[PDB]
């Protein structure tokens, strides 16, 4: 089953039964930070909910944050090492960056996605460096394909999603959201937000409070990426 | 990193390369590919390891491969470094020809390729090329030369050599059966059925399981011809002819 | 800088077992099939997605690398982006030169010595992904395999992935030279169907097919109607 | 064998390279850093081990620009490369962009440098935590830690060092949001030497430094006679 | 480009890359050369005739120009290597002096390249010995040897390669004046030096000759058959 | 396991130490200053009659004023030998004035721990230089003699011996050695120290001996004039 | 174990014990000691000879008319560091024309010697340097370490045995600031003196002396101008 | 610069007792056209230098900000060492040479004032090297117009008070005015001394007398 020979384990070679150990101790890296992180698409809006713990009190919460604006119609929130995530953030807002001057249109999302899952991919066939330890959720409206959630991961791995949860609780939240989305979609329209605010807080078995949850939302009418303040949170949770 | 390198270009020991021991072992689990020098031309008999029923037949030959309008080779080992390595010496040929206008001798082609192999050997942490070839060809200055390489970067001139699997056993029939100045390819490309007989344990000869080509001059020109599988099925049927007539 | 020393060598025994392990990863990919008919090539792979919470039209493993030419894989799919445009890009600088489309061949010629080279580079591993490339050119079919170690071969009928060696026992019994693309699609889906486990649909298995007209991906639409039958 | 590279995870997902670089890190003396409303005030716990050394010898309170200080903990050699790197990250942006640097920036690029340092086994983690702070009459006080592992946050009340957690008890006691500098420094001083342990480290020289509306958004040393007064109320208060 | 250290020293002071590349010298073919009056000669063993292989093509005595020859033993493509290096020096030399390389010229340089690849990152020393025999413009007979480490001096006649202790054992106690007097004495010399290491006699040994102002010599089989035959 | 460039527990350097025990297992050499002249000694170690002893060369000439004695891995010396010379040459050419032995011996020992294998240069060394050297010459300062070690260390030293018996031959050295001795007993007294050390009976043939002086140039002892000495001896 | 043979890799205690191998180095050095007054900066070296026929070796170096040098550890190590010293002070010299202060030339080797600890292939320098030099800021003694770290020191003394001098120097530091130079000079004699193995004297052959004050460029005072200082204790 | 584009007009220096004085016009001429008429050329290098100059105000705007970082990173270091007025000068003198050797040349020519150690410092540096120090210093059009009136004061009182200074600049600003046709009437005039660089406004020669 793991089997081993050589530096197998070590540096990202294949096994004798061609698993490259290293990608997957790069997978429970993303768990290591203890943060869950949940993104549903509706029928013109894309929600991702995420877990904001600030442990200390002396710690500025408003530089505590894991939603990023890549472009101002992409956002992403980041699960993992936070120092790896700041960089793939950096490296998706130049790759947009890049876009728009030598193409000439903003980046699609599944565009900035394969981009980001390449230079990943990278990581996992060259033993100079370690594959980094974190996984972004992407958001946006195509033109003509609307709401778009892709995910990409550790290992070069990329794909589009109806909804998808990353960290410690992904598992439960795979199952909540399968089921929901079976029965009938994240029931489509802004308040796709309940979805994603219960899937969160059901698997981590908790009643969120405006202050302990982040909310960042694309919708066709505003497609540009927006982080919800407290209020706008609050009202949501109140809701339910 | 000190800790990752295999450190392949350093000696042993007792002085010994064991990349290049390893290799040449990868060698010799390889196709049998045998090449004869005649008084009239030159053959070379490899035989074929991809013969599932599923395959396509979409290329001149597998094994052999055309380097000049006058040299050709057949390869033993990895195809991948078979690949590289045919195709740097189809350069080597050109850019000869492009300097004096005038088509590569044949040991100088065979010691181009070697003394990139040698190198492999020597520096650059990169493992050896894992391919013995058989190069056969005509210069107008020793004219008809069959020729032998190693992944040591080490080549030899040769009358009848064999390398691949059951290399050794053919060497020695062949040694036993060459008569040198007395070869026509008419006698080499029936010395060749004998010891691919031999060599080759699954069962017979079967013309499919093997490939033949043979360069020649003619007119003026030389020409290197994958004989059909027609005439390899003629060859083999005599072959059987004649042991069965001597019992 | 990076490591500057091969991490494939020779074992003992002539054999380079990184190549062998990348087979191995090669070998628990979804399995695919590829049919050359005599009057196009059918590529055929099981897409099966881990939930429904998937897009299925997001990413695709069938792919088109030029016009004629079309690829399908079996192993690592992120080591297969990579050569997918690898491909993309030899097969541009063959047409920005010669000015014709890539000889099927040709391609993958020049894709296998890619792979090649990932086995005797250094600080790199060698490519985890076997690909099934189809052609069509000069009037005729072409179908062939590239495995990790950079060595190609040309088939008529084959299978890779899980289940491959009973999937070419399939093929070896059902294959036969004088067949349609449309024949040909059906038994390509029967292979896959024999190591399926489950309910192939439009959207849990992706076929490719390559004609005179070049080469193309079955709409999901398309493909529900060859599941009927 | 998991923990001799950064360009290695456990068979659990850590680096251990870059937790033993933080543990060089918790084995220094500790530097407190509080943001108050007029700017911000770092103190440092400057243990002299050698008494043939001259005072301001080892300082770990740099001017990495004329608005932004830096107060640093583990290997002086490593923080002193950070620094160097900070003031030069602060250089180019004036010389492309044409304006004082905003702390955010500078303290996000610096963490981005560090990270580069916990990827590859041809550089290893560097064994140095900083705390950047600055004063500017649009963006106000700002604090941001740099860990080893080149995460950036912006606090109200840091402490990195072998005392950090008894640090952050006595700085939680505080109400910094409120309080102005020139209060805060004493308390700066107060908890520096609450937290010194005399029996085992033996003496230190308390370095003190500020940036805010009193120092004209310039990062300066507290004035001598400031500092005086706050070791005074200091020792005092340790009664 | 890989830069690692392959020889580096050892505790005893021992660069073992370079002890292991004159394993593979001693694990090579035997090299005789005695350096005569007007005549140097080289004697190399030739292990198997093979009898199915062109002898033109495993030749190990080779010309580095036209006064300089030299013969070697270890590994046959390291060897090649060495000599073309030492054959583009010879005419680079001819090009920027305008006159022949001197024996020791050229000596002097197959040694620091043999001692280059000992002491330089990502090299393994080279695994020959080699031979360096000619004529100085003066018309010196001149006899060299070169180790893998670099090393070289000037010798009246050496051995290399399997049985080199044997070989000039009997060199030690049968070289004087008088076995050196007759260009057909030298040649016979070369002979029973190798014929007591080689055991087919005549038939396994190739043997060149470079007398003063001529080009190279290959004695034909025959004519080393002659001598071996006077020599019994 | 460790590179080139890893300090012992005691701070030593291993590839360093590893070469100064290359060096105990060279001919000894001996060196001694006078106020009429420098002496350099050498040991041929000839390994059998078949060897051209003239072939055997450890005394080298840096230039007229300077000469150098080798133990050691000769191979290596040759490179060092080669920057002695060019380095002399360069200063005449650009200051028009003989180099001092002293700024030659500086010029050389910087060359070694110049090695690693960390992309140091594309034509790095990759390992220390085996081989200690005893630089004899006459400069404005009058016969001097500096000895250099492969850590790159140089000294001047009034009598010198290097290489397998010089723990015995300094020791012979520093009960023979007076500041006022001419250079005809310094010369008497290496040849006395070198035959007991040596292993064969000395001899004009097994030894070599070299020697600068103030107003003549570095000069290399011929047969007949080592016969003469020797005779004595 | 698997800790200390690279400077790339952290101990699990967070140390790199490559570092603290090459500050080891100098601890097995020749002791060398520096203090400074008001106006002066001494530093005083106690020089080691190899043998009772060797030149001691020069331990105190000049860099530039402000600025000397002392040396403890791999002497190559220290002329490398010697020469990125001695040309940053030319190119102040050529495009400010002005001496560089003493304080940013130790900042510029602590950045120099830092980088060498944080890549692999690459060894920390072995050498410990006491530098004394003045300026607009009055005499300065500063102390650099192979681990990247300097110190400014009111006196110092770094090699074998310079605790015993460390000892004397923390008790008489008070009275070195109002010292007259020959006052100050042989107060360092004695603290180099108290690191000597007892049955040991300072003779003019084993000590050496480099002074640097308000108008006085960098001395080295060897042989018989140290006999003034020595005369007086 | 190959071909310099907006161009400033002379600057003057003059050494009294207790620091310098330089003057600049406020003026920045396209060829014959006064496009720019409200730059200064003078700069505050640090507390005790200042630096007027005249040539390109694009290469004088590179030199503002290379010496004004210069300054900035010298003073982060809390040495108690800072650039005097004539390590300024010196490191000017070597950017100058060191881009005329490369061809591409800085087009400006700058008076640098300074006061350090109860010494007045005026140094002239020029776009091919050439650099000096002298009591008084005019460039371009106020080497032929202001400097020999300058010269002839400073010969017979070779002392001057800061009110005569200043006084002498005014007066040759006014001959440069009427004789000067890329010249401008609005002039700034920076003085250093031991309380460090002041620079003054918009001044004008207004005082112009015209009897035609």
């Amino acid at each position: 089953r793991g089997s081993s020979a050589g530096f197998d384990r070590h540096i990202t070679i294949f096994s004798p039964e061609g698993r490259l150990y290293q990608v997957e101790y790069a997978f429970k890296a993303i768990n290591q930070g203890g943060l869950t992180s949940v993104a549903v698409r509706g029928k013109d809006c894309a929600v991702i909910v995420t877990q904001k713990k600030v442990p200390d009190k002396l710690l500025d919460s408003s530089t505590v944050t894991h939603l990023f604006k890549i472009t101002e119609n992409i956002g992403c929130v980041m699960t993992g090492m936070t120092a790896d995530s700041r960089s793939q953030v950096q490296r998706a807002r130049y790759e947009a960056a890049n876009w728009k001057y030598k193409y000439g249109y903003e980046i699609p999302v599944d565009m900035l996605c394969k981009r980001i899952a390449d230079i990943s991919q990278v990581y996992t066939q060259n033993a100079e460096m370690r594959p980094l330890g974190c996984c972004m959720i992407l958001i946006g409206i195509d033109e003509e394909q609307g709401p778009q959630v892709y995910k990409c991961d550790p290992a070069g791995y990329y794909c589009g999603f109806k909804a998808t949860a990353a960290g410690v609780k992904q598992t439960e939240s795979t199952s909540f959201l399968e089921k929901k989305v079976k029965k009938k979609f994240d029931w489509t329209f802004e308040q796709t937000v309940e979805t994603a605010i219960t899937c969160l807080s059901t698997v981590l078995s908790i009643d969120f409070k405006p202050s302990e949850i982040e909310v960042g939302v694309v919708t066709v009418e505003n497609p540009k990426f927006r982080i919800l303040t407290e209020a706008e949170i609050d009202a949501h949770l109140v809701a339910l | 990193s000190r800790r990752y390198d295999s450190r392949t270009t350093i000696f042993s020991p007792e002085g010994r390369l064991y990349q290049v021991e390893y290799a040449m072992e990868a060698i010799g689990h390889a196709g049998t590919c045998l090449g004869i020098l005649a008084n009239d031309g030159v053959l070379l008999a490899a035989e074929r390891r991809n013969i599932h029923k599923l395959l396509d037949e979409v290329f001149f030959s597998e094994k052999i491969y055309k380097l000049n309008e006058d040299m050709a080779c057949s390869v033993a080992g990895i195809t991948s470094d078979a690949n590289v390595l045919t195709n740097e010496l189809r350069l080597i040929a050109q850019r000869y020809l492009l300097q004096y206008q005038e088509p590569i001798p044949c040991e100088q082609l065979v010691t181009a390729l070697c003394d990139i192999k040698q190198a492999y050997t020597q520096f650059g942490g990169k493992r050896p090329f894992g391919v013995s070839l058989l190069y056969i060809g005509w210069d107008k200055h020793y004219g008809f030369q069959l020729y032998q390489s190693d992944p040591s970067g080490n080549y030899g001139g040769w009358k009848a050599t064999c390398i691949g699997n059951n290399s050794a056993a053919a060497v020695s029939m062949l040694k036993q059966d060459y008569k040198e100045g007395e070869m026509t390819l008419k006698s080499a490309l029936a010395l060749a059925i004998k010891v691919l007989n031999k060599t080759m344990d699954v069962s017979k000869l079967s013309a499919e399981k093997v490939e033949i080509a043979t360069l020649t001059r003619e007119n003026g020109k030389t020409v290197i011809r994958v004989l059909k599988q027609k005439e390899v099925e003629q060859l083999i049927k005599k072959h059987e002819e004649e042991e069965a007539k001597a019992e | 800088r990076g490591y500057s020393f091969s991490l494939t060598t020779f074992s003992p025994s002539g054999k380079l077992v990184q190549i062998e392990y990348a087979l191995a990863a090669v070998a628990g990919g979804a399995p695919s099939v590829g049919i050359k008919a005599a009057n196009g090539v059918v590529l055929a792979t099981e897409k099966k997605q881990k939930s429904i919470l998937y897009d299925e039209r997001s990413v695709h493993k069938v792919e088109p690398i030029t016009k004629h030419i079309g690829l399908v894989y079996s192993g690592m799919g992120p080591d297969y982006r990579v050569l997918v445009h690898r491909a993309r890009k030899l097969a541009q600088q063959y047409y920005l030169v010669y000015q014709e489309p890539i000889p099927t061949a040709q391609l993958v010629q020049r894709v296998a010595s890619v792979m090649q080279e990932y086995t005797q580079s250094g600080g790199v591993r060698p490519f985890g992904v076997s690909l099934l490339i189809c052609g069509w050119n000069e009037g005729r079919p072409y179908l062939f395999q590239s495995d990790p170690s950079g060595a190609y071969f040309a088939w008529k009928a084959t299978a890779m992935g899980k289940n491959y060696v009973n999937g070419k026992t399939f093929l070896e019994k059902r294959y036969n030279e004088d067949l349609e693309l449309e024949d040909a699609i059906h038994t390509a889906i029967l292979t896959l169907k024999e190591s399926f486990e489950g309910q192939m649909t439009e959207d849990n298995i992706e076929v490719g097919i390559c004609n005179e007209a070049g080469f193309r991906r079955l709409t999901p639409t398309e493909v529900k109607d060859y599941l009927a039958a | 064998g998991y923990d001799l590279s950064a360009s290695t995870f456990s068979p659990d997902g850590r680096v251990f390279q870059v937790e033993y670089a933080m543990k060089a890190v918790e084995n220094s003396s500790t530097a407190i850093g509080i943001r108050c409303k007029d700017g911000v005030v770092f103190g440092v716990e400057k243990l002299v081990l050698s008494k043939l050394y001259e005072e301001g010898s080892n300082k770990r309170l740099f001017n990495v620009d004329r608005h932004v200080g830096m107060a640093v903990a583990g290997l002086l050699a490593d923080a002193r490369s950070l620094a160097d790197i900070a003031r030069e990250e602060a250089s180019n942006f004036r010389s492309n962009f044409g304006y004082n640097i905003p702390l955010k920036h500078l303290a996000d690029r610096v963490a981005m440098y560090v990270h580069a340092y916990t990827l590859y086994s041809a550089v290893r983690p560097f064994g140095c935590s900083f705390m950047l702070g600055s004063y500017s009459v649009n963006d106000g006080a700002q604090l941001y830690m740099i860990d080893p592992s080149g995460v950036s946050y912006g606090y109200w009340g840091c402490a990195i060092g072998k005392a950090r957690q008894a640090a952050k008890t006595e700085i939680e006691k505080l109400q910094m949001k409120e309080m102005t500098c020139r209060d805060i420094v004493k308390e700066v001083a107060k908890i520096i030497y609450i937290v010194h342990d005399e029996v085992k480290d033996k003496a230190f020289e308390l370095e003190l430094s500020w940036v805010g509306e009193l120092t004209n958004g310039r990062h300066e040393i507290v004035p001598k006679d400031i500092r005086e007064e706050a070791e005074k109320y200091a020792k005092e208060s340790l009664k | 480009s890989y830069d690692r250290a392959i020889t580096v020293f050892s505790p005893d002071g021992h660069l073992f890359q370079v002890e292991y590349a004159q394993e593979a010298v001693k694990k090579g073919s035997t090299a005789v050369g005695v350096r005569g009056r007007d005549i140097v000669v080289l004697g190399v063993e030739k292990k198997s005739v093979a009898k199915l292989q062109d002898e033109r093509t495993v030749r190990k005595i080779c010309a580095l120009d036209d006064n300089v020859c030299m013969a070697f033993a270890g590994l046959t493509a390291d060897a090649r290597i060495v000599i073309n290096r030492a054959r583009v020096e010879c005419q680079s030399h001819r090009l920027t002096v305008e006159d022949p390389v001197t024996v020791e010229y050229i000596t002097r340089y197959i040694a620091s390249l043999k001692q280059r690849y000992t002491q330089s990152n990502g090299r393994r020393p080279f695994g020959i010995s080699a031979l360096i025999v000619g004529f100085d413009f003066d018309g010196t007979p001149r006899l060299y040897q070169t180790d893998p480490s670099g090393t070289y001096h000037a010798w009246k006649a050496n051995a290399i390669g399997r049985g080199a202790k044997s070989v000039r054992e009997f060199l030690e106690k049968n070289y004087t004046d008088e076995a050196i007097e007759t260009d057909d004495l030298t040649i016979k010399l070369v002979i029973k030096a190798l014929l007591e290491v080689v055991q087919s006699g005549g038939k396994n040994i190739e043997l060149a000759v470079m007398r003063r102002d001529q080009s190279l010599k290959i004695l034909n089989p025959e004519e080393i058959e002659k001598y071996v035959a006077e020599i019994e | 396991d460790r590179g080139v460039n890893t300090f012992s527990p005691e701070g030593r350097l291993f590839q360093v130490e590893y070469a100064i025990e290359a060096i105990k297992l060279g001919s000894t050499a001996i060196g001694i200053q006078t106020s009429e002249g420098v002496c350099l000694a050498v040991e041929k170690r000839i390994t059998s009659p078949l060897m051209e002893p003239s072939s055997i060369e450890k005394i080298v000439e840096i230039d007229a004023h300077i000469g150098c004695a080798m133990s050691g891995l000769i191979a290596d010396a040759k490179t060092l030998i080669d920057k002695a010379r060019v380095e002399t040459q360069n200063h005449w050419f650009t200051y028009n004035e003989t180099m001092t032995v002293e700024s030659v011996t500086q010029a050389v020992s910087n060359l070694a721990l110049q090695f690693g294998e960390e992309d140091a240069d594309p034509g790095a060394m990759s390992r220390p230089f085996g081989v200690a050297l005893l630089f004899g010459g006459v400069d404005e300062k009058g016969p001097q003699l500096f000895h250099m070690d492969p850590s790159g260390t140089f000294v001047q030293c009034d009598a010198r011996a290097i290489g397998s018996a010089s723990e015995g031959a300094q020791s012979s050295l520093q009960e023979v050695y007076h500041k006022s001795m001419t250079l005809k007993e310094a010369i008497k007294s290496s040849l006395i120290i070198l035959k007991q050390v040596m292993e064969e009976k000395l001899n004009a043939t097994n030894i070599e001996l070299a020697t600068v002086q103030p107003g003549q140039n570095f000069h290399m002892f011929t047969k007949e004039e080592l016969e003469e000495v020797i005779k004595d001896i | 174990n698997q800790y200390d043979n690279d400077v790339t890799v952290w101990s699990p205690q967070g140390r790199i014990h490559q570092i603290e191998y090459a500050m080891e180095a100098v601890k097995q050095g020749s002791a060398t000691v520096g203090l400074k007054s008001k106006t002066h900066a001494v530093l005083v070296a106690l020089k080691r000879a190899q043998s009772e026929l060797a030149a001691h070796q020069k331990k105190i170096l000049h860099v530039d008319n402000h600025i000397g040098i002392s040396i403890a550890g791999l002497t190559a190590d220290a002329r490398l560091l010697c020469n990125f010293m001695r040309q940053e002070c030319l190119d102040s010299r050529f495009v400010f024309d002005r001496p560089l202060p003493v304080s940013r030339l130790v900042s510029l080797i602590g950045s120099k010697t830092q980088i060498p600890t944080q890549r692999y292939g690459r060894r920390p320098y072995g050498v410990g340097l006491l530098i004394a030099g003045y300026d607009d800021m009055g005499p300065h003694i500063f102390q650099t370490c192979p681990s990247a770290n300097y110190f400014d020191c009111r006196a110092m003394s770094i090699g074998a045995r310079s605790q015993s001098a460390r000892t004397y120097l923390e008790r008489h530091m008070s009275e070195f600031m109002e010292c007259n130079l020959n006052e100050l000079v042989k107060h360092g004699l004695r603290a180099l003196r108290e690191t000597l193995p007892a049955e040991q004297d300072l003779t003019t052959k084993n000590v050496s002396i480099g002074i640097v004050g308000k108008d006085l460029e960098f001395t080295i005072y060897d042989d018989d101008d140290v006999s003034p200082f020595l005369e007086g204790l | 610069t190959q071909n310099p584009m907006v161009t400033g007009t002379s600057v003057l220096g003059v050494k009294f007792e207790g620091g310098v004085v330089i003057a600049a016009d406020m003026l920045g001429s396209y060829g014959s056209l006064a496009r720019f008429r409200n730059i200064s050329r003078i700069m505050r290098v640090n507390n005790s230098t200042m630096l007027g100059a005249s040539g390109d105000y694009a290469d004088f705007q590179y030199l503002k900000q290379v010496l004004g970082q210069m300054v900035i990173d010298e003073e982060l270091l809390g040495d108690g060492h800072s650039y005097s007025p004539r390590a300024i000068h010196s490191w000017l003198t070597r950017a100058m040479y060191s881009r005329r050797s490369k061809m591409n040349p800085l087009w400006n020519t700058m008076v640098i004032g300074g006061y350090a150690d109860g010494e007045s410092f005026l140094g002239y540096v020029d776009m091919l090297g050439v650099a000096y120090e002298a009591p008084s210093l005019a460039t371009g059009y106020g080497a032929y117009l202001a400097q020999p009136l300058l010269r002839e004061v400073l010969e017979k009182q070779p002392v001057l008070s800061q009110t005569e200074a200043r006084d002498l600049v005014e007066r040759c600003m006014r001959v440069l005015y009427y004789r000067d046709a890329r010249s401008y009437n609005r002039f700034q005039i920076a003085t250093v001394t031991e309380k460090g660089v002041e620079i003054e406004g918009p001044l004008s020669t207004e005082t112009n007398w015209d009897i035609a």
